[PDB]
């Protein structure tokens, strides 16, 4: 997730909730990385077991992905300094994010 | 622990919402019971977390095929669904047979969604597989005459 | 018509799906086409997988009250068999608590 | 157009006796016309068959 | 949910109404039997909500036709209704032919 | 269609359908009832916890 | 006192009619292989098969059965195959000449 | 602890016949668009007019 | 009306919203727009996302 | 409307529906009863601690 100071945090609740733009953010208002935008129109979220989101519209014959979710793994978990709201940040005991596809 | 049990009783709540929606359907032309479906929640300790609605199965198996008397009541034996459309265009399926002639013409079901197939073109007119299927209408308009060309 | 002559007006087109348990029920006795249950393939009645239709009959739901009548027993029974499981745990957290 | 189809007929098995009278008894063609799918089954020993 | 059942037993009432209505008139001369027409209300999820009565369908099939050897009656055949007018002008529709 | 004189177009009720129609609608709202008499007894049970 | 592990009881459970010609439940002993989206091969006795949108079987969580394919023409088991997903495909099944009468 | 906030779930309920003709009912997504007197602009699902 | 013809007086106009739970409840089953969730996106029922 | 001469209006109250409504209010009506004992507890601990 997106901090409003452009660093990042790191979140495992996920509740989610869409902000007045259309955008995915955290139930604290946080966005959450990558940026996964929803638009106005969306009758049904489908969020796979690998992380891609789609969205089916009114008249249109395919569901339409709108982003993808990707899951961030520490080579040390206990090291991330908790910042509140359910969030942890990056420490050097923490090693270093790793990015990866929720499967992989 | 206390989920373990909630997710138990969750599950027999959707399981019974389940058998009381098809009771409530008995005698309802074109409906499919449904069955709930459930799976394990192991999560790391062998404990076995709990239990999960997977989703809801419908048991897609031809009903009996009841004689009415009407000419607009068609049963569909074995596999197939009609298609019929709304006032938006969307396209939706369904094994009811229940259709009426409406004001304007058309073979639409009881809640009104308009009957749909292949369209008759040309004189004198034939099947047009070739298009997209469209609404199905009878008109009262006279037909007119031919004169004759082979006899 | 009345100058004893027919004319055709249409023919109804069934549709078949790949996975017919992928089709989301919108309510009306009425399904709808889903990714999970494919997109439709249009036929004519009496070709291919397409089954005849009977003209003037109409096709009754599938559900066996015998068989329900009995299965809500049986959910019945596991209901409360989970709340029995649901007050033994409450008493265990009474026990606990008033150490 | 097509191309005729060549193919190796055989009478085995038959047999001249004092029967009733001159009559087949079977006819086998391992050929056949084009077909869609129109079932599917999965057999008791787990063969799935599509018919 | 208490909604699926109360709606179940909702149209199983209607339908006993409606056949115990087609009962009441089994001798009535121009009498149209009905029959319910029922459909699900599935609603967002799958647990199938209830059933609702999408109406009531007449069966509009000719009856017996019997002789009363009065001259003021008048059967009607296959398709045709019958046009009257009320006291203050509006316009309906009947199949009884019993007039005076 | 034309009209018949001197008769009368009774109505198309049969009263054998109508009779067992009625029979099927009865154990249809008995099967009904006893639903509601299972989540009765759930909420019941649950209540009594 | 210490758990000294949790132990399976692996005795077969009723055989319950269903209707489904994709149904199918194992008597005596012996598991269904299926295979996940990334490749891991696990084992389920549950039978609730379902035919997906690409033709394949899968069960109710998308994992997709496998079993010893069909090669030739006219195909047959290949029983020293590896075990494949197993694909009900929907192609037009062409015409073979006659060969042998 | 923190209360994070209290969220509604808007899922749409059953569809209970009543049979006043001045009764509507929203299915799937929408809302009622009301006013009061003093031409604040409200919104409501309960379809019991008068 | 009684002269066998009809008048329309008006269409129930419905309100969609970018983020449903963004709304403000005021009692009297009535909601009330909020920043959260968005300006009101107004349409005919039946139609569209409505 | 209409006036009948020798017939009365009779009310509209059918008996079924008014009893499965009593129903679901009693159990909405106990569920609430349980609420108001959970709220009697939680005090009753704050009040002894």
């Amino acid at each position: 997730v997106m901090l409003p100071d452009g660093t990042s945090a790191y979140t495992r609740d996920g509740s989610f909730q869409v902000d007045q733009n259309g955008q995915l953010v955290t139930a604290g208002g946080f966005q959450v990385q990558p940026a996964i935008t929803i638009p106005a129109n969306a009758l049904s979220i489908t969020i796979g077991r690998d992380g891609v989101v789609s969205v089916t519209q009114q008249g249109q014959a395919a569901p339409v992905q709108v982003g993808q979710l990707n899951l961030t793994t520490f080579m040390n978990d206990t090291g991330l300094e908790s910042i509140g709201e359910n969030l942890y940040i990056e420490t050097q005991s923490s090693g270093a994010p790793n990015e990866s596809t929720p499967g992989l | 622990s206390f989920s373990q049990a909630v997710s138990g009783l969750n599950a027999a709540a959707t399981n019974l919402d389940v058998i009381g929606n098809n009771i409530a359907n008995s005698a309802t032309y074109g409906f499919k019971s449904g069955t709930a479906s459930f799976a394990d929640m192991f999560a790391g300790s062998k404990v076995g977390l709990g239990v999960k609605v997977a989703g809801i199965t419908q048991d897609f198996t031809d009903g009996t095929t009841t004689n009415t008397g009407r000419g607009l009541d068609v049963a569909i034996s074995q596999n197939g669904f009609f298609r019929l459309v709304d006032s938006n265009g969307s396209v939706f399926y369904s094994r009811n047979g229940q259709f009426k002639l409406d004001e304007n013409r058309n073979l639409v079901n009881m809640q009104g969604m308009q009957l749909t197939g292949y369209p008759a073109t040309g004189t004198p007119p034939t099947i047009q597989q070739g298009a997209n299927p469209a609404p199905i209408t009878i008109p009262n308009t006279l037909m007119a005459a031919k004169s004759t060309t082979t006899a | 018509y009345s100058n004893e002559q027919e004319q055709v007006l249409g023919q109804i087109v069934l549709a078949n799906f790949a996975n017919n348990e992928g089709l989301a029920s919108q309510g009306d006795n009425v399904w709808a086409a889903t990714q999970a249950s494919g997109v439709a393939l249009l036929g004519t009645a009496g070709s291919g997988n397409f089954g005849k239709l009977t003209n003037g009959a109409l096709e009754a739901s599938n559900v066996d009250l015998s068989k329900e009548l009995v299965n809500m027993i049986v959910a019945q029974r596991n209901y409360q068999s989970n709340a029995q499981t649901i007050k033994t745990q409450d008493q265990i957290l009474n026990t606990l608590v008033n150490l | 157009g097509a191309t005729a189809a060549t193919f190796s007929l055989s009478f085995l098995n038959s047999m001249q006796q004092n029967t009733g009278a001159n009559n087949i008894v079977a006819t086998n063609q391992n050929g056949y016309k084009p077909g869609d799918l129109v079932s599917y089954q999965i057999n008791n020993d787990g063969t799935v068959v599509g018919n």
